[PDB]
């Protein structure tokens, strides 16, 4: 199993990013996929989950209406479209499945 | 998550296992699910069966999705085959939201749903390693940990000997008094732990400690009895017979083929020594006769059985203890259960520390 996230960056408030996660070493098309985030000094926070065929999606109340989870099973890729970003969204975002996680991608939202 | 809301979230139907109420699908269907620390799949009845009242009808759930494959699980005594899918689940006694999980819906089984049993599914809380068809099938607890933002810890108390509690995400202080002692998880599959010694009425069995771990020693809420490898079983029986102040037990009593009937001080305590996180120390979990001479003239069955494989710390022993499955820190905790009391007497004890200088550094075969 391998998970590798990308697409993070440093954005202004109201900005946007599109996170990706490349998967290998298991049947991606059969896997529930989840995005989590973790900022220093804060608790781990569930972001969103997507069922294996993509039709069932769930979101944390903190991101509802701003972030959208999606997947391309043919390309073994999970996505997180992030809009209307706020300083409080700053975190490492990571993908997790069956007790494994990727190393993550940093999202920083700052007016500076 | 609310741990106090999880207190008494298990029902136990008197020697038949502890189960949790779970709501599955949209709209929700209520099932009764056996809590099983010895397996790793979430599986439920999907069709009618003679010995269940209800099952999960996937056709009535708008959110259910089929993965397009089946799974067959075979145990020593039985088996089942089910479709593998995904659906939303709620645990009303503890959580206020739903979670997307894998679910196996059983369509055929052999010797799995038995008569007079109140559950219609199983919740496997062991590690990904054991999940079928493979470890990539995300386990229920792995889904919950992530999606519910709980720590990677759960704990279990069984109060049937004196219902019970499954605390998902931590430890509820009101369920124990005194100290929690921790033993390392040697291998993350089953909850495999290292047994150093068994003592009957204060006398050690004088077996090589490898005899206690040869296949494996595990903590399993889905096993009824304390199951001991044959050589260990034989030694226990010989020690209990020697220590017990009654004239004699039949051979049939020991094998479970005969009950002993009467119209307690005459039977020994049984202690299991577990290594502490500091390897020079151990602690002991002790059960009184009331936990292994089990009511069924009042008649009793022996609460210990032989194994052709593992040493299983099943419900016989777990009825005495609040057991912490601290996956995050690779350890299993024990504290004596306040609810494990009969006729005003505690029926379990825990104590320590004791030296391990008289045993090898590794009692697991290597
Ligand atoms: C006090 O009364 C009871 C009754 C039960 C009970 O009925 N348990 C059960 C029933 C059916 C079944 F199928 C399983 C499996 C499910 F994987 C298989 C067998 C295995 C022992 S195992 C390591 O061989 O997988 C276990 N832990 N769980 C368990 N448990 C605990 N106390």
């Amino acid at each position: 199993v391998q998970l590798q996230e990308s697409g993070g960056g440093l954005v202004q408030p109201g900005g946007s990013l599109r996170l990706s996660c490349a998967a290998s070493g298991f049947t991606f098309s059969s896997a529930i996929m989840t995005w989590v985030r973790q900022a220093p000094g804060k608790g781990r926070e569930w972001v969103s989950t997507i069922g294996s065929d993509g039709s069932i999606t769930t979101y944390a109340d903190s991101v509802k209406g701003r972030f959208t989870i999606s997947r391309d099973n043919a390309r073994n890729t999970l996505y997180l479209q992030m809009n209307s970003l706020k300083p409080e969204d700053t975190a490492v975002y990571y993908c997790t499945s069956a007790g494994r996680r990727g190393p993550g991608t940093q999202v920083t939202v700052s007016s500076h | 998550a609310n741990f106090l809301a999880m207190v008494d979230n298990l029902q136990g139907d008197s020697g038949r296992g502890y189960y949790l109420e779970m709501l599955i699908g949209t709209p929700p269907q209520k099932l009764q699910i056996l809590v099983d620390t010895g397996s790793s799949n979430f599986a439920v009845a999907g069709t009618p069966h003679s010995y269940i009242d209800t099952y999960f009808d996937t056709e009535r759930s708008s959110t259910y999705r089929s993965k397009g494959f089946d799974v067959t699980v075979k145990y020593t005594q039985g088996s089942w085959t089910g479709f593998v899918g995904e659906d939303l689940v709620t645990i009303p006694k503890g959580f206020n939201t739903s979670f997307l999980v894998n679910i196996a819906t059983i369509f055929e089984s052999e010797n799995f749903f038995l008569p007079g049993i109140k559950w219609n599914g199983i919740l496997g809380l062991a590690y990904a390693t054991l999940a079928k068809p493979s470890s990539s099938l995300e386990t229920f607890f792995d889904s919950l940990v992530t999606q519910a933002n709980i720590p990677n810890v759960f704990s279990m108390q069984m109060c049937g000997a004196g219902g019970g509690s499954l605390v998902l995400g931590g430890i509820e202080p009101s369920l124990y008094k005194g100290d929690i002692w921790y033993t390392p998880i040697k291998e993350e599959w089953y909850y495999q732990i290292e047994i150093l010694k068994l003592e009957i009425g204060g006398q050690s069995l004088n077996l090589d400690c490898r005899e206690y771990n040869a296949d494996k020693a595990i903590v399993d809420s889905g096993t009824t009895l304390l199951r001991l490898p044959q050589k260990v079983f034989d030694a226990v029986v010989e020690a209990v017979a020697r220590a017990s102040l009654i004239p004699e037990f039949s051979d049939g009593f020991w094998t479970g083929s005969q009950l002993a009937c009467w119209t307690w001080s005459y039977f020994p305590k049984i202690s299991i020594y577990l290594r502490d996180e500091n390897s020079s120390r151990s602690f002991r979990i002790t059960i009184l006769p009331q936990l292994y001479i089990q009511p069924m003239y009042e008649c009793y069955r022996f609460g210990i059985s032989p194994s052709t494989n593992a040493l299983v710390i099943g419900a016989t022993v777990m009825e005495g203890f609040y057991v912490i499955f601290d996956r995050a820190q690779k350890r299993v905790g024990f504290a004596a259960s306040p609810c494990a009391e009969i006729a005003g007497a505690a029926v379990s004890e825990i104590s320590g520390p004791f030296s391990t200088e008289d045993v090898a550094s590794n009692c697991v075969p290597a």
